[PDB]
């Protein structure tokens, strides 16, 4: 299979290893109690949290003493969140393990070096969102993504479009081993009998443009939300073939192992940015 | 190709006043508008990005709003430093397009000019050219009319004006009108009068000199 | 602190080429999208070109595409603008901008449009087949028609120079308040002219000397002309 090494980054169950819609793939101890915690290894481009029935953006700092505020780290002294890329690099100037890091990886590490509730003996590391609007890293105090039985749900929105949801486990080489941009004139397929064949079982949903297809794939993507139980480990409807000519979004839950050179298709993943195309 | 239209192009106001600068687009630019401040001869300084977000260090009196085709930058309580030029930028599409700018200027009380006239130097006349300079000094408002008279004869098309920026402290303007003649034309006439008409002057003033 | 320092501005004859530089410090140069923006003197701003962080992708305005080439060398913390086949219509002040603010997306181009947060000082690029010419400096003598109310207005006239700029000081920086160096005026000859005036006390018109220090770096002219009555 000549596509093995190129298609490795679309093996989401391996290169990500956790839920995408809802990432709660690990547990950690904080003052005795065990809590759930995002643990995906790839950035989730275009992901945010919608505060159902609220005009408060989810990157607003949490209520400092619930409806009033959002999910972000409250103001502190010195200020840790939000922190610009220039501020982060200067803050960790003397740290050797930051010099070759990138803006997204640095944000995840910076969020991960924050102590949870005065328990220094805890592997609980807060998630974060990096905003390319102004190159600011927002540490997230609330690491929950969905509550719609204060009601909120995750999604991809035109407003969440410069965001990137970052677990504590984002790899410093996400640039090579993770999906970011969608593929022009390419369709996901399965290598069968020495030739790339179509995906055998997909669900076709109308989608006016690429953004809607990516939003759908995200909604059906792997979800660790309660219904080590309720951990997807990256399994789900994470992939999508978007037919630009027919405006059809073809979603499936099997890892693709090759690409079909079709000029009417754009290949997308739940992790991928909803708009960017190579 | 998005055309940004910034209005008004000139805005006079006093210290402590609220001003708004409107910038509008021919088609939607979503929320990707930035505001800048440029002092004369200096590089721009960023004020607003995403049409409502202040950069770090920008004073809280600055604020902005808008989305789509309607945007506005507001300064709640002007300070002497704020008087400068402002322009919007749209970064939703290529080509990136800007507004032509708005010159915010201070509003002081009327001030009459100090009118002076300088005959051409002997050094310059030795080069076959003569320049007669008339100087209006520290006046307000900016509008002023300078008429050159040679032996009571009006001159047209042979004078050039130049005006400085509003003074950092006086809030006044200064103007130079330069009358450029040849040596031959300059030695045929005798009286060179500069007449100034300004709001701060009850009637026109005339400064003049006789050749020799 | 963050600084953007430019160099390379000058006078180029039409059809010629020039390279402008933009060196950044106080941050990691490789982290930022960048822009080239020109300001036609007196008019408003006009975007020229964009370059991505890695330098892979470039975007150009219609009026310069095919003639200008933007490039960057992140190892040297430097960005460049290669201008070829220059036209008189390109005469303007060229700024470089650090593009921290990401905005809209451009398909199929794969480049985002940005807004700068820091600007360079600017470099004046003048395209004209005219020749650099040092100024003549003539005095505006303090007369009885310039004395008024215990102060006297004197100055000196900088005439027939190309290309801009000129920089006039007084008594080598002693007089800094009340100095009115006027804007330059392009004459019928294609050369610029300028005047500078200061207000001095009338009592010292004979006791003290007043010297206007004109500078024209393109012609390597640095003159000191004394204005006396």
């Amino acid at each position: 299979n000549p596509w093995t090494e190129y298609m490795a980054k679309y093996d989401i169950e391996e290169v990500h290893g956790s839920g995408i819609r809802v990432d709660l793939g690990e547990d950690a101890e904080v003052a005795g109690t065990q809590y759930r915690l995002p643990s995906g290894k790839c950035p989730v481009f275009g992901k945010g949290i919608i505060i159902e029935n609220s005009n408060t953006a989810f990157l607003t700092p949490v209520a400092t003493g619930l409806k009033d505020g959002g999910f972000a780290f409250p103001p502190t002294e010195p200020l840790m969140s939000p922190m610009t890329l220039d501020e982060m690099r200067h803050f960790y100037k003397d740290n050797k393990y930051v010099k070759n890091l990138d803006e997204l990886t640095l944000c995840s590490r910076h969020a991960g070096n924050m102590i949870p509730d005065n328990d220094k003996n805890s592997n609980y590391k807060y998630p974060a969102v990096y905003d390319d609007k102004d190159k600011k890293c927002h540490i997230l105090y609330i690491a929950a993504q969905e509550n719609n039985g204060f009601c909120f749900r995750p999604a991809k929105d035109i407003s969440f479009q410069n965001y990137a949801y970052l677990s504590k486990n984002v790899v410093d080489n996400w640039e090579k081993v993770c999906p970011r941009k969608n593929l022009q004139n390419a369709k996901f397929g399965l290598w069968v009998d020495g030739n790339c064949e179509d995906i055998p079982h997909v669900n076709e949903f109308p989608a006016i443009d690429l953004f809607e297809c990516n939003k759908l794939v995200f909604e059906l993507s792997a979800s660790d939300q309660p219904k080590d139980r309720y951990k997807s480990h990256g399994k789900g409807y994470n992939w999508g073939n978007y037919n630009t000519e027919t405006q059809k979004c073809e979603i499936f839950n099997v890892k693709p192992t090759c690409l079909i050179n079709n000029a009417a298709y754009i290949a997308t993943t739940a992790l991928s940015h909803p708009i960017e195309v190579e | 190709d998005i055309q940004m239209t910034q209005s008004p192009s000139t805005l006079s106001a006093s210290v402590g006043d609220r001003v708004t600068i409107t910038c509008r687009a021919s088609q939607t630019i979503n929320n990707w508008l930035a505001w800048y401040q440029q002092k004369p001869g200096r590089a721009p300084k960023v004020l607003i990005y995403a049409a409502s977000d202040l950069d770090s260090g920008v004073p809280s009196r600055f604020s902005a709003s808008g989305s789509g085709t309607h945007f506005s930058l507001t300064i709640s309580s002007l300070q002497p430093d704020d008087f400068a030029t402002y322009f919007c930028q749209q970064y939703n599409e290529f080509p990136v397009t800007f507004g032509q700018g708005t010159k915010l200027e201070l509003k002081r009380t009327v001030a009459a000019p100090s009118v002076f006239i300088f005959p051409p130097s002997d050094e310059q006349l030795k080069s076959g050219t003569a320049s007669v300079v008339c100087l209006l000094n520290n006046f307000y408002p900016r509008e002023a009319k300078v008429q050159w008279k040679v032996d009571n004869a009006l001159q047209s098309g042979n004078s050039q004006e130049s005006v400085t920026e509003q003074d950092s402290k006086d809030s006044t303007y200064s103007l130079s009108s330069t009358l450029t003649l040849s040596k031959a034309d300059y030695e045929k006439h005798k009286v060179y009068a500069c007449e100034v008409t300004h709001q701060g002057l009850s009637s026109p003033v005339t400064k003049s000199f006789n050749r020799g | 602190q963050v600084q953007l320092v430019q160099s390379g501005g000058g006078l180029v004859k039409p059809g010629g080429s020039l390279i402008i530089s933009c060196e950044g410090s106080g941050y990691r140069f490789s982290d930022y999208h960048m822009s080239w923006i020109r300001q036609v003197p007196g008019k408003g701003m006009e975007w020229v070109a964009d370059i991505t962080t890695k330098g892979d992708q470039t975007a150009y305005a219609d009026s310069v595409r095919g003639r200008f080439t933007v490039s960057r060398d992140n190892a040297k913390n430097s960005m460049f603008l290669q201008m070829n086949g220059l036209k008189v219509e390109d005469t303007a002040v060229y700024f470089c901008g650090r593009d921290r603010f990401r905005g809209g997306y451009n398909y199929p181009s794969d480049i985002y449009s940005h807004a700068p947060d820091h600007w360079g000082q600017g470099q004046l690029v003048t395209v004209s087949s005219a020749s650099t010419k040092g100024p003549s400096v003539f005095p505006l003598a303090p007369s009885s028609k310039s004395t008024s109310g215990g102060t006297a207005a004197l100055g000196c006239l900088v005439k027939d120079y190309f290309p801009e700029p000129v920089t006039v000081s007084w008594n080598s920086g002693a007089l800094t308040s009340g100095v009115h160096t006027f804007p330059a005026v392009l004459q019928s000859s294609g050369l610029y002219s300028l005047s500078s005036v200061v207000t001095v006390p009338s009592s010292s018109l004979g006791t003290q000397t007043y010297i206007c220090n004109v500078n024209h770096k393109p012609s390597n002219t640095k003159v000191d002309k004394k204005v006396e009555p």
